[PDB]
């Protein structure tokens, strides 16, 4: 209670499968101000060590105790949020000290849960916040910053976009980095070239071969993260068409939700334009990418693609 | 005997034997753009700045 | 332990064959060095830092004292034979030994004092055994610098950017040295060296600052500032004909821009390597961006006397490009841009081509790329008002007071309508721009970041201003919009 | 075909605004706290040409007039002159 | 009608009766109205041409002078009457934005 | 390398007299060599008749030009 390492010491010996129900009664115990603060400091620190260590226990064992810890977490965060919000800084500060020292070396799962959390908690909507909008630039660098050339980054970047389609479909917002995400995966998936050179990608190893079937049962996104970020090593062409369909879709979503409302989303997508014509000109079984490209044809069609009206205001009394 | 030189908000004549600035014109708001003479050689003209 | 001894009977002290052997023992101090790459004394090197210590209060001892030619040349040959020593202990320091190469460089400049005093040959030496040092984390440091070296880089920075005479005499003796067959391969090798110990801004021919004298009587070394820039500019030309690399490339590139322009007398070889380095465009991804830093020093050598550069916007338009967004020289490049686009004889064709280019750019670029085009898109549309059409078009516009047959013209009008802008035209005055809105600039609008977003309220509302401070709305990060927005 | 050159509107000295649009001892007058022969002799002593508008003298020129007008009695101002 | 000058033409001098200079760019185009078609052209200039003037019957040698400012300092004279071949030329360190000429 | 190529082609296609000194001024054989292999050949002719005008000027100035 009093200490981060002592609490987390105390609910590992009492159990892992357990630590929710062992720190729900003692957070009971305790509301009936800051030793509910040091409960919920140590509850976060040890929710994102927990996700950083260990993910073995199924849905029916592990997701059920997380979820339950986040119900906990909801109780607590809607009592208190000043805490809450002072310890996010200091867990920020703690980040860009990891990723300052060790760029790609000192993140984490937990960070990622870290912010899905946060995006589910707060209220997301808000324009300017002093938790959400520090963690959303953080989150833009993280998905921007790292060199990407390996599928663990990968999954890391789509991850990340899951979040922020959650941010901005609640929000609705637009992604300059995002787009550059989305182009870049593309470019060093079919690298295996001359049409694309401004991406400037990282890596001239992994590639797209015309060896899937691309069925229902082949690999969905069935996103786990904890598992598959670090078991991504071993790479098979099933699992790479699994983290592509898991983008595409969230691509698509991410255009549903708010790119038909902004403005220049055929510009926006003129180079994912190219890119999925090239996927369908090299397959030419692409039947998402083929759905992906009716929608964009429809939204050109119904856009009005008309020098906008931007020096029009109206004269001075 | 004379030219006119243009310069920033500044029009200047100068002689031919002198070779001095021999009349200055300073009533413009920007710089000046053009100047000619007529073929009179009475009135010069100066394209200015503001149109 | 022995080396201690030999100290205490030196110190205590046949005065001239006392001072002999110690002499001699501080040359087979090298064979202890030479053991000591295997293992520096249990890798503490205390005996060897102790016996380099009794040496150089030997050789001051000497100094300060001392048939007669007999006595002068065993003397002289016992000095030589301590400074020969540390050259060798700083040339064969392959090993990472700190305190044993400040050892031997404090034993050497101490020599070198007392042979200026009581004696350019020895500085020679000292030099090529600088040189011939070689340590694994010091060759061609990828990441930054030049080359991460330890004798070499103390050596230049607490000893070659303090002694303007030794500075003239330096060059001198690198020409010198250039000259040498040998040496001047060496050189080659050891291009990075030379990078490292010229790129700490304090040079002689600065004279913005002043440089302490190193020796009491200097044998003049201020007799031409024309002749230090003819060694400067032959060692450089020299250095940038032999073995150049891709990171010692940029580094030369920036000394370039930045230092060598006030200390170089041959702008026309410049030239000729600067046009060079601006015309290399190859496949490497790692090499397409030094045309950055080639223009940078193309244009201040156009500024500085007056050449051309053919086809110089349709450059510009090409090498306008996102991987300027993501290398960090952008900042300089947007000065450049500034500096370029502040000429009053381009046209409309030029401006929509590049504002064209540049929304494009900021559709698909990072927010601190963001904010840094933000002012140059908002200062070139102010220079060059003819881009309202194109802003917003007065056609395109509706209004309630004009009669259904203009209704009906402008609905067949907009079906109609079709964006013509060429995107692979490498014509900024061919690429059709002027009828292109700016969609991008709309999503600008629908932006996602507060400050983005304000600057994009900015640019909507009606441009009542000019200033808008390039300078302070032009160098922004991601560290420093998170310290602001802390803050 | 590009050109280069060497103006300035509205802009600030000693936290006071005035316009470049002005001849030079006036927009000097218009300085808070400085008058009509103050402004003309500061213009002479800084060694520039009166006819000019405040559009015109860069920021060296600029500096040389503050530091001569706020350090007066250090350039031979006469002390019957003085406020 | 008009006659093409590609590149940005920035003087149009109406050299003789029927003959008329577009001086623009590098190089600059002597043309003839009654041809309609350009007589000559010369390119020996090292930038952008900025200025462009012509004298004629006055005490000299030669009886028509076409001057030529290009930006650099560098005025050049030439002469209609030998097909605007190279006479003379100064240059000025200063890029040179006006000449004329009594 | 070190060559003057492009200022020996832009003054040739402008033959400023004080520049091509100024050019012509240098001595290395090196330079001069790799000059004329990228210089053009009509350009490299037009050079020649310089170099022989400025031969029959100043005899004087021939020594080091010998070799151009």
């Amino acid at each position: 209670r009093t200490h981060d390492a002592l609490l987390d010491q105390v609910k590992k010996l009492d159990l892992d499968d357990h630590p929710k129900i062992v720190k729900n009664i003692i957070k009971a115990y305790q509301p009936k101000k800051e030793k509910l603060g040091k409960f919920t400091a140590v509850l976060l620190r040890h929710i994102i060590f927990l996700s950083n260590q260990n993910y073995l226990k199924n849905v029916q064992s592990f997701k059920r105790t997380q979820n339950a810890l986040i119900s906990i977490l909801k109780s607590l965060s809607e009592k208190y949020n000043r805490e809450l919000s002072e310890e996010c800084r200091d867990y920020i500060n703690e980040m860009q000290a990891r990723y300052k020292k060790n760029h790609f070396d000192a993140l984490s799962n937990g960070d990622l849960v870290f912010f899905s959390i946060i995006g589910i908690l707060f209220s997301t909507s808000d324009q300017y916040h002093l938790v959400i909008t520090p963690a959303l630039i953080l989150m833009s660098q993280f998905l921007e910053q790292i060199k990407f050339n390996s599928l663990k980054r990968i999954a890391f970047g789509a991850v990340l976009v899951r979040i922020v389609s959650q941010y901005q479909r609640i929000s609705k917002r637009y992604i300059p980095e995002v787009v550059y995400f989305f182009q870049k995966i593309l470019l060093t998936f079919i690298v295996e070239p001359l049409d694309f050179e401004n991406i400037r990608l990282d890596s001239y190893e992994l590639g797209l071969p015309l060896d899937v079937d691309f069925t229902k049962k082949r690999s969905t996104i069935i996103p786990l993260h904890t598992l598959s970020t670090m078991d991504t090593e071993a790479h098979p062409v099933d699992q790479c068409v699994s983290v592509l369909l898991n983008v595409m879709e969230s691509l698509d979503a991410t255009i549903s939700t708010v790119w038909k409302s902004l403005p220049a989303f055929n510009e926006i997508i003129l180079p994912i334009q190219q890119l999925l014509s090239a996927y369908t000109s090299k397959y030419s079984d692409f039947e998402k990418p083929r759905n992906i490209l009716n929608k964009v044809e429809k939204l050109t069609k119904f856009t009005e693609h008309i020098p906008l009206a931007l020096q029009n205001h109206k004269p001075v009394s | 005997h004379d030219f006119a030189v243009t310069s920033s908000t500044r029009v200047q004549i100068f002689s031919s034997r002198t070779r001095q600035v021999i009349k200055t014109f300073s009533r413009f708001k920007d710089v000046v753009y053009s100047a000619s003479f007529r073929s009179d050689g009475k009135l010069l003209c100066a394209g200015d700045a503001t149109g | 332990m022995v080396l201690l001894i030999s100290e205490i009977k030196d110190i205590a002290k046949k005065q001239y064959n006392s001072i002999i052997k110690l002499i001699n023992e501080l040359v087979i101090p090298e064979n202890v060095t030479q053991l000591e790459e295997d293992e520096t004394e249990k890798n503490l090197r205390f005996l060897v830092m102790s016996l380099f210590q009794i040496f150089r209060k030997l050789f001051s001892r000497g100094d300060l004292t001392l048939l007669e030619k007999e006595q002068f040349v065993n003397w002289c040959r016992k000095v030589y034979e301590a400074f020969k020593t540390k050259l060798l202990a700083i040339i064969s320091d392959i090993p990472f030994e700190t305190s044993l190469g400040l050892d031997s460089l404090d034993v050497y400049l101490q020599l070198a004092e007392l042979e200026s005093t009581h004696f350019n040959k020895t500085f020679r030496k000292l030099i090529i055994a600088l040189w011939s040092s070689n340590m694994g984390e010091i060759e061609d440091v990828k990441s930054s610098g030049a080359s991460e070296n330890l004798i070499i880089v103390e050596f230049t920075e607490k000893y070659y950017t303090k002694f303007a005479d030794i500075q003239y005499y330096f060059q001198s003796e690198f020409n010198q040295l250039l000259e040498d067959p040998a040496y001047q391969d060496l050189l080659l090798k050891n291009v990075g060296k030379w990078l490292a110990l010229v790129n700490h801004d304090k040079h002689c021919s600065s004279v913005d600052a002043d440089l302490e004298i190193f020796v009491p009587n200097p044998p003049q070394a201020i007799e031409n500032e024309s002749k230090f820039k003819s060694n400067f500019e032959k060692n450089w030309l020299s250095l940038l004909n032999g073995q150049l690399s891709l990171q010692q490339y940029k580094s030369i590139l920036l000394i370039l821009h930045k230092r060598i322009i006030p200390h170089f007398h041959t702008p026309t070889k410049l030239m000729d390597f600067l046009t060079d380095s601006y015309n290399l465009q190859s496949s490497n991804k790692n090499a397409g961006v030094v045309p950055i830093l080639a223009l940078n020093g193309l244009f201040e050598l156009m500024k500085r006397f007056n050449l051309e550069y053919p086809n110089f916007y349709m450059k510009l338009y090409q090498i306008i490009n996102p991987d300027l967004m993501h290398v960090k020289y952008r900042a300089r490049f947007f000065r450049l841009m500034d500096v370029f686009l502040s000429s009053t004889h381009l046209s409309a064709h030029l401006v929509a081509s590049f504002i064209k280019k540049l929304a494009r750019l900021t559709l698909e670029s990072p927010p601190s790329a963001i904010v840094t085009v933000i002012p140059f898109i908002y200062n070139l549309i102010r220079k060059h008002p003819n881009c309202m059409i194109m802003l917003h078009n007065p056609a395109f516009i509706s209004n309630p007071f004009q009669t259904p047959d203009q209704v009906a013209n402008l609905k067949t009008l907009k079906e109609n309508y079709v964006d013509p802008f060429d995107v692979h035209e490498s014509d900024p005055e061919l690429t059709h721009a002027l009828d292109s809105s700016l969609w991008e600039l709309a999503s600008l609008m629908e932006h996602y970041h507060p400050n983005v977003a304000t600057l994009a309220k900015i640019f909507a509302q009606p441009f009542k201003k000019l200033s808008y401070n390039m300078e302070d709305f032009l160098d922004w990060n991601y560290d420093s919009l998170l310290n602001a927005e802390s803050s | 075909s590009l050109v280069v050159q060497e103006f300035q509107h509205i802009l600030r000295l000693l936290n006071t605004n005035v316009d470049g649009n002005i001849k030079i001892v006036y927009a000097l007058t218009t300085i808070k706290g400085v008058g009509r022969r103050y402004s003309n002799l500061v213009c002479k002593k800084a060694d520039v040409d009166l006819h000019k508008r405040a559009g015109e003298l860069t920021q060296e020129e600029l500096e040389r007039i503050v530091q001569i007008m706020q350090n007066p009695t250090h350039y031979k101002i006469p002390a019957w002159f003085l406020n | 009608y008009s006659l093409n000058h590609d590149q940005p033409v920035e003087n149009v001098i109406a050299v003789s009766p029927t003959q008329i200079v577009s001086c623009g760019g590098n190089n600059f185009k002597v043309w003839d109205l009654t041809s309609n078609k350009k007589l000559y052209e010369r390119g020996n200039f090292n930038k952008a041409v900025t200025c462009l003037d012509y004298v004629e019957n006055f005490d000299s040698p030669m009886q028509s002078a076409l001057i030529a400012s290009s930006l650099d300092g560098h005025v050049k004279v030439f002469d209609p009457l030998d097909n605007f071949q190279v006479k003379f030329g100064w240059k000025f360190s200063g890029p040179v934005l006006s000449c004329a000429v009594s | 390398t070190g060559t003057v190529t492009v200022i020996l082609s832009q003054a040739l296609q402008s033959n400023d007299h004080s520049l091509l000194e100024t050019v012509l001024n240098n001595r290395d054989e090196r330079v001069i060599r790799d000059t004329i292999f990228r210089l053009k050949p009509a350009l490299a002719v037009i050079l020649l008749e310089r170099l022989a005008e400025r031969i029959a000027r100043q005899t004087h100035r021939q020594g080091p030009l010998n070799v151009w």
